[PDB]
């Protein structure tokens, strides 16, 4: 006997107060308790299992499963209950690698790695919780009660130990062998390097000969897996990636829920298919919980889903990272808050692409969004190859210097260069900083009736210009914000405006450039118009000059 | 040797946050660390048993080239038991702030000599995470005191006071005081050997057992207060009578006395804003009335140990920012005006990342605790650049105002 290295147990508990589960064993048919024993026979045979006394109070149910008409059955060990009462534990398997974030290895070994799985022990006091029971044929005699000596399959910490297990045993190989890559996926072992086909399966006889020190033994394989792999969703091939095929539904009716799936497709596609779009065909679905709805399109989806299918048309691939090379990424305005980007080392070879939306709001601004977009492919870029790309973006940097010297906020654009690829971001209107000499001055003004929503709005100026305008459906708010919109009506190329409007300000100060608000869009549409533009504001009801309420709280 | 139980509030378990992107360079440095904390014992590789998790980083600190450690812990300090030691909870030294000159020390390598009990370690769990998470994450947890961790400068408090009594009694004019991993030495003596009672008190400290090189001195005796100060003008259009008007109708919310009847009646009327008005004898006098009552202090303004301190800031830009401290709305207890040219000449994070340092030592100095910080910025782009330009072994909390302050002017 050669000794073999015993692979740690995990010490687990079970969450603090809860106990065991203590679920009753549902009746059989007399074929799948033969079927049960035969199996669960072989597998106490094997060491997986043990038969226990009548002491062990716990239980869980199992079940008998054809494999689809075959010549087999399946035992089927419910431990739904058991893992509601287990402790929780590090899935350490959270957040996977994003192929663009992997380097290139043209040796790729696959190793079958079924029968590791067991050889892993299950903590000792914890067994017990485990225990399940074959029923008796007529229950004229004590089921066979047993219990696992190894991870259960379906068990809550199975997948954590095991991976944890694993890479433990592994740690010591990665750790001296610098030059090779090693991942868990599924019952199997990808190994791969760099290195001449030659010293790539030297390599790999080594790994066998480390894993038989704890008496892992791998089928001697070249597995039934050679490039190009399947793998969470993607196709990774020797020297480039990309998603797995995307087929894109064609329906004349489309439902919520054929919609919404529309929309999952094109945001996995977006990571590698430049350009994608998706806010027009996610605009329709805001209130379904319903999914069978036949909802419309409207013709601006039909247009999206048009340019969508285009850009399916031809396969797109993402190269491999080279950590020798650059890191770039370049972005794009797409309109209706929508933008795009792809990250690069060399042009026209993309590492993958990517998009971003506006956040939901009343108010915003395009380098408001410029700004997210840049914030947020940073953080992917620091996730993906722990750095951050050197941006080309579409605003000049005169743009924006002038935007974050003047803005209220502090903000921050890491590295970047202006690229002349229209439509650029740019700073639609700029406030004065001091009055105007020379501008009409107007005083404006609006209130409501609480009750009857009905209210005015207008202006007095130091030229002796006035207006005052009754409206109906009305708030304190709207009517403020009409004052100033006549205001700037009303007014020549330069203007100075006086409001005691907390509210108008709030909005203005935070510079939009488009709203929801079809009247703050007409004031933007003013401000865009006009030269000079000094907004002013006083405290109300201080006897302030031209804060003319008077006239508007008639 | 021996070690102090712990445990965590009744109700709460242990953190469970999750770790955040770390660029290459930082989970190198980490690695380096790690191993060598781990070779010494101070550190434990952990299984997947544990599910806590507490995030971590690295930064360089004052003038070093060296990285450091920093440990997350504000989730776990919330999440400890309120320590209160033999100590009665030591009454803030209100004489630290007053004292002419203080440096600061990190002592928090002393910590790492004092065992943690082993119930709790499962607690200061974290995780060095791989780029690309292509490698499972290195996971350890605390054998030792963690540097900023709460419990640590109140578990080790006992034998901190015992290493310093020499000093203490050699020296009884010096304040010392605690924060953290910081020690915070005040005297009145000048440079010269108030450095040196530092280098006295590093080399003491480098004796009695315990990189302690580095050194930070604040001048809390002149310090950065803030009265409010009205213009002084030959002739005021009426766009700067609007603006006094504005700002005396915002201080009447801080001062009762203040009054604008007089000066808003010169604005009867609608004129030109650039056009200049003569000052009425009648508003000229209640300017006055109002710049004297401006000169007493703020009315009712005390101190509570069982409020939380707000720190808000504003940007004025060109390099320069406002910021004011206070538990109750216009009941400040400290204003200041920050500008510097140190390293963000063109980067408004790390100014205001640095800025929300200089106000957080400020207030451990003047109160022994930090506060809650209201930024002028976007959560998205504080979250993803602060880290970049921390220096500090504790970290604040703080907040995000997305509408603009009215009040910005009325402060520079
Ligand atoms: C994530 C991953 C999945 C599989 C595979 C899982 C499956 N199924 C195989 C390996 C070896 C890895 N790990 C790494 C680590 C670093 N670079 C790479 N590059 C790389 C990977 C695959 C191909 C191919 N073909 C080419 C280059 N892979």
């Amino acid at each position: 006997m050669v000794p073999i290295s015993p692979i740690e147990t995990v010490p687990v508990k079970l969450k603090p107060g809860m106990d065991g589960p203590k679920v009753k064993q549902w009746p059989l048919t007399e074929e799948k308790i033969k079927a049960l024993v035969e199996i669960c026979t072989e597998m106490e045979k094997e060491g997986k299992i043990s038969k226990i006394g009548p002491e062990n109070p716990y239980n869980t149910p199992v079940f008998a499963i054809k494999k689809k008409d075959s010549t087999k059955w399946r035992k089927l060990v419910d431990f739904r209950e058991l893992n509601k009462r287990t402790q929780d534990f590090w899935e350490v398997q959270l957040g996977i690698p994003h192929p663009a974030g992997l380097k290139k290895n043209k040796s790729v070994t696959v190793l079958d790695v079924g029968d590791a799985y067991f050889s892993v022990p299950l903590d000792e006091d914890f067994r017990k919780y485990t225990a399940f029971t074959i029923p008796s044929i007529n229950n004229e005699t004590p089921g066979i009660r047993y219990q696992y000596n190894v991870l259960p399959q379906g068990w809550k910490g199975s997948p954590a130990i095991f991976q944890s297990s694993m890479t433990k045993i592994l740690e010591p190989f990665a750790a001296q062998n610098p030059d090779i890559v090693i991942c868990q996926y599924m019952d199997d072992l990808y190994v791969g390097s760099d290195l001449e086909i030659g010293q790539h399966r030297t390599k790999i006889e080594e790994l066998r000969q480390h894993l038989l020190r704890w008496g892992l033994t791998t089928p001697d394989k070249k597995h039934q897996k050679e490039p190009p792999f399947l793998w969470m969703g993607y196709e990774l091939h020797p020297d480039k990636w990309t998603v797995q095929p995307i087929v894109l539904p064609e329906k004349d009716s489309w439902t919520v829920n054929d919609i919404q799936k529309l929309v999952g497709k094109l945001n996995w596609a977006s990571q590698i298919y430049p350009g994608i779009k998706v806010r027009q065909l996610s605009k329709l679905l805001r209130g379904t919980k319903a999914l069978t709805e036949v909802i419309p399109l409207t013709e601006e989806a039909e247009l999206e889903l048009a340019e969508n299918r285009e850009i399916l048309k031809e396969p797109v691939h993402g190269v491999y990272y080279d950590p020798s090379k650059d890191l770039i990424a370049e972005i794009q305005k797409q309109g209706q808050g929508q933008w795009t980007y792809q990250i690069y080392q060399e042009p026209f070879k993309n590492l993958k692409t990517g998009k971003y939306a506006r956040m939901r709001g009343a108010h915003t601004n395009d380098v408001k969004q410029l700004t997210e977009a840049v914030q947020k492919i940073t953080t992917e870029s620091i996730v993906i190859w722990g750095k951050t790309p050197k941006f080309k973006l579409p605003i000049q940097k005169e743009t924006w210097e002038t935007w974050w010297t003047e803005y209220w906020q502090a903000t921050w654009i890491p590295e970047w260069e202006f690229v002349n690829t229209p439509p650029l971001v740019k700073l639609w209107y700029q406030l004065e900083k001091e009055p105007i000499v020379g501008a009409e001055t107007f005083y404006v003004d609006g209130a409501a009736n609480r009750e009857t929503k009905l209210g005015k709005a207008g202006y007095v100026t130091n030229k002796g210009r006035q207006k005052v305008v009754p409206l109906t459906n009305t708030t304190n708010q709207k009517t403020e914000l009409q004052a100033i919109y006549l205001a700037l009506q009303d007014s020549g190329l330069e203007v100075n405006i006086v409001t005691d409007s907390q509210y108008a300000l709030g909005i203005i100060q935070a510079q939009p450039d488009k709203s929801e608000s079809e009247l703050v869009n007409q004031i933007i549409e003013q401000l865009i118009k006009k030269e000079k533009v000094y907004l002013a504001w006083v405290p109300a009801h201080k006897g302030i000059g031209g804060n003319e309420q008077v006239d508007k709280l008639v | 040797i021996e070690t102090v139980p712990v445990k965590l509030k009744p109700g709460m378990d242990g953190p469970k946050v999750k770790q955040w992107p770390l660029t290459e360079e930082k989970i190198k440095a980490l690695v380096e660390i790690c191993t060598e904390m781990e070779k010494e014992g101070k550190i434990s590789k952990i299984g997947p048993e544990n599910p806590y998790n507490t995030p971590v980083f690295a930064i360089k600190k004052k003038d070093s080239t060296k990285w450091r450690k920093l440990v997350d812990f504000r989730e776990l300090n919330k999440r400890t038991q309120d320590f209160w030691e033999v100590q009665l909870g030591i009454p803030h030294p209100a004489g630290l702030k007053k004292k002419k000159s203080v440096t600061v020390l990190d002592v928090g390598d002393a910590y790492f000599s004092v065992p943690l009990d082993e119930d709790f370690r499962k607690y200061t769990a974290f995780t060095i995470p791989s780029i690309n998470n292509e490698t499972p994450g290195i996971r350890y947890q605390y054998n030792v005191l963690p540097q900023g961790w709460k419990g640590s400068p109140a578990i080790f408090q006992s034998s901190m006071t015992k290493i310093l009594e020499p000093f203490k009694k050699q020296n009884p004019d010096i304040v010392i005081y605690q924060y953290m991993d910081d020690l915070y030495v005040g005297s009145d003596l000048e440079i010269g050997q108030h450095r040196t009672k530092i280098e006295e008190l590093r080399q003491h400290l480098l004796r009695w057992g315990l990189f302690l090189w580095m050194g930070y001195e604040l001048h809390p005796d002149k310090w950065t207060v803030q009265p409010i100060v009205l213009p002084e003008k030959d002739s005021w259009t009426v766009n700067d009578i609007q603006k006094l008007v504005g700002k005396l109708n915002w201080a009447s919310q801080i001062y009762p006395g203040i009054k604008v009847r007089q000066l808003s009646k010169l604005l009867r009327g609608t004129k030109a804003l650039t056009e200049v008005i003569p000052l009425t004898e009648e508003a000229e006098l209640e300017l006055a009335e109002n710049r004297e009552i401006l000169k007493e202090p703020v009315h009712g303004v005390y101190y509570d140990p069982s409020k939380d301190l707000i720190a808000e800031i504003q940007k004025q830009g060109q390099g320069q920012w406002t910021y004011q401290i206070y538990q109750e709305p216009f009941k400040n207890l400290k204003t200041g005006k920050y500008a510097r040219m140190r390293g963000a000449h063109t980067n408004d994070v790390k100014q205001l990342t640095e800025a929300v340092q200089k106000i957080t030592t400020e207030s451990i100095v003047i109160w022994g605790k930090t506060p809650k910080f209201k930024l002028p910025i976007q959560k998205e782009t504080w979250e993803t650049w602060w880290t970049e330009y921390w220096q500090a072994t504790w970290i604040p909390e703080w907040e995000f105002v997305n509408t603009p302050p009215l009040v910005k002017l009325w402060y520079q």
